[PDB]
C-alpha cells in the first residue's frame, strides 16, 4: 500500500497489520455481617 | 383631506393624516421643486406609499409641466400594492373632483404574470413561456399563417385581438392593478402583457421593478419608452446595489459549457442546412452587416433579439461588425472555440481571481480572439438565429450564457472581477468547478439612471445608515433625513435578547450551528414566546441551512412539539409556489385564531415585500444576526473593492448589510399606528450595533433594553401585550400622533 | 409523518411500510387538492418570475437546501414540506360544510 | 478513445502517467509512451488504421482545447496569423478595409480547416509571407 | 384541562339562543382565558350566522388581544370595537364585571 | 476496478466470514466458533 500510491494507482485496501499499529481487613460491623452489599459503581 | 404645501393642492385619500407624512410631503415637494437627488427614511405603520403616491399625483397634476412618474419597487408584490393605494387615490380624487381625469396607471412584470393563453400557463419557468410568446408572436409566424393557412403555426388570440384596436384604445382612463388587468383582459380576451408594454409612453404614472430599471436585459425598452424628464421614485431602496449586482453578474458552469458546445454544434449543423438548403438568406444578412447595419437598425419593433443585450445601451459600441464574425460560418468557429477556452480555464485545482483585462490578454495569447468581435457576440448571435429561422431554441439557451459572456467580460475593464472556483459546493466529493463573472461595483448599473433622470426620491422603510448609500453608489443628494415617527404611547417594542434563560451567551455564527446549548437556548425562547403570542408569529434565520439544522435538532428533541399544541408551524420553501401556499395558509391560520408560527430567512422571498400587519407579526422573532457567509470569494472581492475604491472597511459593510437584512425584517410588520407587536432579537452581537439600526426604531429601544435574558423578555412580552390590548384615549392622539384637517391648519399657522 | 429524519438503519416494519410509497401517493394528491392560485399580494411565483432573465450570482450552499456527499438532498427539506403539508391540510379541514 | 490510448491499448487506471499527445499533421489521439516506441527509432507512418501520412517525433505536442476540431481551427490560425500581422494602424486607420481583410483572412482560415480549396489557398499563403 | 374551541361554545350558544322571542336581546359573554382556539369548522361561517340572528358577543379577555375575537365583537356589535376588554389587575376584572351587569 | 476504487472496501477478517457463513454440511467436524486465548499478541 505505502508503494501503490506511489505508484499512482490509489489502493481499495487499509493497512494490513504488518504496518505499525497498537485488598482485604477487618470488619469492626460483626454483628451485621452479610447484610451490606457491594457497590463498585454509582 | 384636501390641504395646500405652498402653492401645490394636495388630495389626500384619508380623513386624518400622521404628522410624519405631512413633514415627508413637504421634503418631497422641495426636493422636487429644487432638483436633484434625495434619500428618505420614512418609518414603518406609516402610510409612506399612499402620501408618496398622493404628492406625486398632485405635483403631476397641477405643475403645467406635467412631468411623468416613475415608481420603482423591489419586487411584485408591492408593486401590486403600490396599485392598489393608487386605486384607493384616484377613486377618492375622483370623487372630490366629481369627475374622472385623464389618468393612465398600469404595473409592468413578465410574461409568465401576464398570460391568459390556456396552454402556456403551467409552465413554471418564465423563460420558456416568454420563449412561447416570442415563437407565437414574432410577426413571422403570422406571415407563415397568411402565406400557408394550412400551415401547422399557430397564433395567440389575445395578442392578435391587440391589432383590431389602437394604441389610446387598449384599456379606459383610470389605474389598473395586476388582478383588474387580469379580468378586464380575460373578459374582453385581451394579452395584457403588450397593452402595458405598448402603453409605457402613454401612461401618467408606471410601476415597474428595479430590474426593469437597472438590468439592462429587458431595460433596453423601457428606458426608451419614458421621457427623460420624470419624477423617478425607488420604493424600499435599501437593498438596491444588490439588484445592480444581479444586473451585471453571470454564472457558467461544467454542464452550462456542454450544452454550450451542443448548442454549437446543432448550429453547425443548422448553418450547414441553411448553406445546403438556401443561401440568400444568409447573403441579405451578410451585405446587411457590411454596410455597418445594428441588430436595432435591422430588427422590427414587433420582434426582439434572441439573446438580450447584457451591457448599458450607452456602452455598445457604434461601428460596424469587424468581419471576423461577419461571416456565418466564421462566426460558429468563433464562439466554438471561446467555448473551448472556457472549457479550458474550467480545469484548475485552485481558485483563480482575477481582471477582465488579464483574463482578455490570456484569451488572446492563447487563441487568435480580439476584443471586438467579443462586444459585438452577442448581436451577432442574435442575428444568426433571427435569419435561421430555428423553431426550437431550447438547445440555444445556454448557448446565450456564452454570448452574455462574451459581451460582458469585453465591454467592461474596470471593477469588475472573475472568480474561478474548482469547487462550488464544498461538501461533493466529486469536483464540480464554477466561473463567476462578478459585479463589484454597485454603481456602475445605477449610473444611466442618475444621469439620464434629473431627480430621483430614494425611499426605504429602514434605509441606515443614510450616508452609505451616496459613497456605494456614486451620486450626490441635496436632502438627507430620516423622521421620527411620534407616538402618544409606544407601539412598537424592539428588544435584543444576549443571553438565553440560563444566561448563556447565544449566537448565530455558522460554525456553531451544532452546538446543543443554544439550541435549548433558542427552543426554550420560541416555546415561551409562542405560548405568550396572541396570533401570530414571524421567525427570521440567517441563513436555509441554518434553519434546516435548527428545525432538525428541533424535532429530534422535541422542541415543536410543544409548539404544535399552540400554534401551526408553516416553514418557507425553496419552491416559490409551496412557500406562497404556506403563506396563505399561515395569513389564513392568522385569521382564525388559531394560532401560527412562519418559520422564514431573513435574506430570502418572504422578507421581501410581503407585510404582516396587524394580527400577521405580533412577534418578530429574529433569531440571530443575519450575516451571509464570510469565506464565499464573492463578498471578500466585494468587500476588497469597496475597500480600495469607497474606503469601507469590511466588517463595517458586513454589519451595515446584516444590520439593514434584519432591520427591514423587523420594518416589514408595521402598517398603521394602532398595529404593535415586539421585534426580538436573538443574537449578542445585536447590543452592540444600536446606533446602525433606524432612528425610529432605535428610539423605541430604550437604553435598559439592550442586553435581555429569556425570562424577563417574556415578562416585558407580557406587560406589552397587555397594555397595548386597552383601548387609548382619543384625547391622547387627537393631535399629537394623527392630524385632523384643523389640526394641520393650526399646525401650518404655527409654522408661519 | 411524525417528522423525523429516515434512517435506513432501523428495521421498520415490515407490513406497514408497503404503504410507505402509497403514502408518497397521497402527498402528491394532496398537491393535488392544495395547488390552487392566490392573490397577486403574496404572490411569490411572481416574485421569482418578476424578470425570467436574472442570470446573476448563483446562491450559495448557505442559501440551498443542503446536501450529501454524494449530492443529493439530506431529506431536511421533506420534513420541512410534510409539516407545511400538515399545517395546510389542517387548515383547508376547517372549509366544510360545518 | 476518450480514455484509452487506441495503439497501446493502455488505461488511465492501469497507467495514470500516460499524456495527451497529438500530432499536428493527421491529429489523431496518441500518449507518451507510444511516442517514445515507434517514433523514437526514425520517422513513421500513423499507427492507426487508414492513416498513412509521414509524421515526426519532435513535432508532437499536447492539444489544449481538448477537442480536435478546434486545435485543427487554432494551429491553422497560428500558422496563418504569423505572417498575416496586419492591424488598423496599417490600414491608417481605415476600417472597411481592414474588415475585408479579416473577413478574407478567416475565409482562407476556413478554407485550410475544411480542405475544399486548399491548394490555391496554400500557394496565396506562401506567396504571401515570401514577400 | 384541555384545549378551548370559541367556535362549539358559539354554536352552542346560538342554539340556545334560538327559542328565546323577539323582544329579548340576545347575548353571549365570554370569558376568553387562552390566546389560540382549536375549531371544527370555518369560525367566520359562524360569525356570520351570529350576525344574521342578530346576537351580540362581549369577550373579557385574560392575557391578549387575540385577532378572532376582536374581528366576533366588531362583527355582531354593528362595529364596535369597544366589547372586546383586556383587564389590568385583579380590581379591573372587578370593574368589568360589573360594568357587564348593565344591559 | 474502477468501480470498486470509487467505493469502500471494509477489512474482513475470520470473524467477519463468520457473519455471512452458509453450511457445507449436516455434520461438521471443525466448529465455527471462534476460541480466544489470554496470552496471544500476534
Ligand atoms: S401574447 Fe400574451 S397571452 Fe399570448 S402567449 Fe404571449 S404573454 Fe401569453
Ligand atoms: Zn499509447
Ligand atoms: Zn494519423
Amino acid at each position: 500500500p505505502r508503494k501503490l500510491q506511489d505508484l499512482g494507482l490509489k489502493p481499495a485496501s487499509v493497512d494490513p497489520a504488518t504496518i505499525k499499529r497498537q485488598r482485604k481487613g477487618k470488619i469492626t460491623n460483626t454483628h451485621m455481617t452479610g447484610i451490606l452489599k457491594d457497590y463498585s459503581h454509582r | 383631506m384636501k390641504f395646500y404645501i405652498d402653492d401645490l393642492p394636495v388630495l389626500f385619500p384619508y380623513p386624518k393624516i400622521y404628522p410624519e407624512q405631512y413633514n415627508y410631503m413637504c421634503d418631497i415637494k422641495k426636493t422636487l421643486d429644487v432638483g436633484g437627488n434625495s434619500i428618505l427614511e420614512m418609518p414603518s405603520g406609516t402610510g409612506k406609499t399612499v402620501s408618496l403616491l398622493s404628492l406625486t399625483i398632485a405635483y403631476q397634476m397641477h405643475y403645467p409641466e406635467h412631468r411623468k412618474i416613475i415608481y420603482c419597487s423591489r419586487t411584485m408584490s408591492e408593486i401590486e400594492k403600490a396599485l392598489v393605494e393608487l386605486e384607493n387615490l384616484m377613486d377618492y380624487r375622483t370623487k372630490e373632483l366629481g369627475y374622472q381625469e385623464d389618468f393612465r396607471g398600469l404595473g409592468l412584470t413578465s410574461r409568465k404574470n401576464l398570460c391568459l393563453h390556456p396552454e402556456v400557463s403551467k409552465e413554471r419557468k418564465g423563460t420558456v413561456v416568454d420563449e412561447k410568446c416570442r415563437r407565437m408572436t414574432n410577426g413571422q409566424a403570422k406571415r407563415k399563417l397568411e402565406e400557408d393557412p394550412e400551415a401547422n403555426v399557430e397564433l395567440c388570440e389575445y395578442h392578435e385581438n391587440l391589432y383590431n384596436i389602437e394604441v389610446e384604445d387598449y384599456l379606459p382612463k383610470g389605474v389598473f392593478s395586476f388582478e383588474k388587468l387580469l379580468k378586464y383582459c380575460e373578459e374582453k380576451t385581451l394579452c395584457p402583457y403588450f397593452i402595458v408594454r405598448r402603453m409605457i409612453s402613454l401612461c401618467n404614472i408606471i410601476i415597474y421593478s428595479y430590474h426593469y430599471l437597472l438590468d439592462p436585459k429587458i431595460a433596453e425598452r423601457v428606458s426608451n419608452e419614458v421621457s427623460k424628464d420624470s419624477i423617478v421614485i425607488f420604493d424600499e431602496a435599501h437593498n438596491i446595489d444588490n439588484v445592480c449586482i444581479e444586473s451585471l453578474s453571470l454564472d457558467l458552469t461544467t454542464d452550462a459549457l456542454r450544452r454550450a458546445t451542443r448548442g454549437a454544434n446543432a448550429l453547425d449543423e443548422r448553418i450547414s442546412e441553411v448553406r445546403k438548403v438556401d443561401s440568400q438568406k444568409l447573403q441579405d444578412e451578410y451585405e446587411k452587416l457590411v454596410q455597418g447595419l445594428h441588430s436595432a437598425d435591422i430588427l422590427t419593433d414587433q420582434e426582439e433579439p434572441f439573446v438580450e443585450t447584457p451591457v448599458l445601451p450607452q456602452d455598445l459600441l457604434t461601428e460596424a461588425i469587424p468581419g471576423n464574425i461577419r461571416r456565418a460560418e466564421h462566426f460558429v468557429s468563433f464562439l466554438k472555440r471561446l467555448i473551448e477556452y472556457l472549457k479550458t480555464r474550467m480545469k484548475v485545482l485552485h481558485v483563480i481571481s482575477e481582471t477582465p483585462k488579464s483574463f482578455l490578454q490570456h484569451l488572446k495569447q492563447l487563441t487568435f480572439i480580439e476584443r471586438k468581435p467579443l462586444r459585438f457576440c452577442s448581436e451577432r448571435l442574435s442575428l444568426l438565429v433571427r435569419t435561421l429561422e430555428v423553431t426550437e431554441v431550447e438547445d440555444f439557451t445556454a448557448l446565450k450564457d456564452i454570448a452574455t459572456f462574451a459581451t460582458l467580460i469585453s465591454t467592461y475593464e474596470e471593477g469588475f472581477l472573475l472568480i474561478i472556483e474548482p469547487y462550488e459546493i464544498e461538501n461533493a466529493a466529486v469536483p464540480n468547478p464554477i466561473m463567476r463573472f462578478t459585479c463589484l461595483d454597485a454603481s456602475i448599473a445605477i449610473k444611466p439612471v442618475f444621469e439620464r433622470f434629473s431627480s430621483v426620491i430614494i425611499t426605504s422603510g429602514t434605509i441606515s445608515p443614510l450616508d452609505m448609500y451616496p459613497r456605494m453608489l456614486n451620486f450626490k443628494t441635496v436632502l438627507q433625513k430620516s423622521y421620527a415617527m411620534t407616538l402618544a404611547k409606544k407601539s412598537f417594542l424592539p428588544m435584543i435578547i444576549t443571553k438565553g434563560s440560563d444566561q448563556v451567551a447565544i449566537s448565530s455564527r455558522f460554525e456553531i450551528r451544532n452546538d446543543p446549548s443554544i439550541v435549548r437556548n433558542y427552543g426554550s425562547m420560541l416555546v415561551e414566546f409562542a405560548k405568550i403570542t396572541p396570533d401570530g408569529m414571524v421567525v427570521f434565520f440567517p441563513s436555509y441551512l441554518y434553519m434546516e439544522s435548527i428545525v432538525s435538532m428541533w424535532q429530534t428533541m422535541g422542541i415543536l412539539d410543544e409548539v404544535w399544541k399552540h400554534k401551526l408551524i408553516l416553514v418557507e420553501t425553496p419552491d416559490a409556489q409551496e412557500t406562497s401556499l404556506a403563506l396563505e395558509t399561515y395569513r389564513k391560520a392568522c385569521s382564525n385564531g388559531r394560532g401560527a408560527i412562519l418559520l422564514s430567512v431573513a435574506r430570502g422571498k418572504v422578507s421581501e415585500g410581503i407585510d404582516f400587519d396587524h394580527q400577521y407579526g405580533r412577534t418578530v422573532l429574529m433569531i440571530g444576526i443575519p450575516f451571509q457567509y464570510t469565506e464565499s470569494r464573492i463578498l471578500k472581492a466585494r468587500l476588497e473593492f469597496m475597500r480600495e475604491n469607497y474606503r469601507i472597511r469590511e466588517n463595517d459593510f458586513l454589519s451595515f448589510d446584516a444590520m439593514r437584512h434584519a432591520a427591514q425584517c423587523l420594518g416589514r410588520v408595521l402598517r398603521g399606528k394602532d398595529d404593535y407587536g415586539v421585534m426580538v432579537l436573538a443574537d449578542r452581537r445585536f447590543s452592540r450595533k444600536r446606533s446602525q439600526l433606524p432612528k425610529w426604531i432605535a428610539q423605541g429601544l430604550s437604553d435598559a433594553d439592550l442586553n435581555l435574558s429569556t425570562d424577563m423578555a417574556i415578562s416585558n412580552t407580557k406587560q406589552f401585550l397587555r397594555t397595548m390590548a386597552q383601548p387609548t384615549d382619543p384625547k391622547d392622539q387627537e393631535g399629537v400622533s394623527v392630524w385632523s384637517y384643523e389640526d394641520l391648519i393650526k399646525h401650518q399657522n404655527s409654522r408661519k | 409523518l411524525r417528522g423525523e429524519k429516515i434512517m435506513q438503519n432501523d428495521r421498520g416494519d415490515v407490513i406497514i411500510d408497503r404503504y410507505l410509497t402509497l403514502d408518497q401517493e397521497f402527498d402528491r394528491k394532496d398537491d393535488d387538492m392544495l395547488l390552487h392560485p392566490v392573490k397577486k399580494i403574496i404572490d411569490l411565483d411572481g416574485n421569482i418570475q418578476d424578470d425570467p432573465v436574472v442570470r446573476g450570482n448563483r446562491p450559495d450552499f448557505t442559501m440551498q437546501p443542503g446536501v450529501d456527499i454524494n449530492g443529493n438532498s439530506d431529506g431536511t427539506v421533506d420534513i420541512l414540506k410534510g409539516m407545511n403539508r400538515l399545517s395546510e391540510k389542517m387548515i383547508m379541514a376547517l372549509k366544510n360544510e360545518y | 478513445n476518450k480514455d484509452m490510448c487506441p495503439i497501446c491499448k493502455t488505461d488511465r487506471y492501469l497507467s495514470p502517467d500516460v499524456k495527451f499527445l497529438v500530432n499536428p499533421e493527421c491529429y489523431h489521439r496518441i500518449c507518451e509512451s507510444c511516442v517514445d516506441r515507434i517514433f523514437s527509432l526514425g520517422p513513421a507512418q500513423c499507427p492507426y488504421k487508414g492513416c498513412d501520412k509521414i509524421l515526426r517525433k519532435n513535432k508532437f505536442k499536447t492539444q489544449i482545447f481538448d477537442d480536435v476540431e478546434v486545435e485543427k481551427e487554432v494551429d491553422i490560425r497560428k500558422r496563418v496569423f504569423n505572417v498575416f500581422n496586419k492591424t488598423i494602424d496599417d490600414f491608417n486607420g481605415d476600417l472597411v478595409e481592414y474588415n475585408k481583410y479579416l473577413e478574407e483572412v478567416e475565409d482562407i482560415i476556413y478554407k485550410l480547416d475544411h480542405g475544399i480549396d486548399v491548394a490555391k489557398t496554400e500557394e496565396k499563403l506562401r506567396t504571401y509571407e515570401e514577400l | 384541562k384541555g384545549n378551548p374551541s370559541l367556535q362549539n361554545a358559539l354554536e352552542m350558544a346560538r342554539g340556545l339562543l334560538l327559542p328565546v322571542p323577539a323582544h329579548c336581546t340576545r347575548e353571549v359573554l365570554i370569558v376568553f382565558g387562552s390566546l389560540s382556539t382549536t375549531d371544527p369548522g370555518d369560525i367566520h361561517q359562524t360569525i356570520d350566522s351570529l350576525v344574521s340572528e342578530k346576537i351580540r358577543v362581549k369577550v373579557l379577555g385574560l392575557s391578549a388581544q387575540v385577532a378572532i375575537c376582536k374581528e366576533l365583537c366588531k362583527a355582531t356589535n354593528y362595529g364596535d370595537e369597544s366589547f372586546y376588554k383586556i383587564l389590568l389587575d385583579e380590581t379591573h376584572l372587578k370593574e368589568l364585571f360589573n360594568e357587564a351587569v348593565t344591559p | 476496478l474502477k468501480k470498486i476504487d470509487d467505493s469502500r472496501i471494509e477489512e474482513n477478517t475470520f470473524e467477519i466470514a463468520l457473519a455471512r457463513l452458509i453450511p457445507p454440511q449436516n455434520q461438521s467436524h471443525a466448529a465455527y466458533t471462534y476460541n480466544p486465548k489470554k496470552g496471544s499478541t500476534m
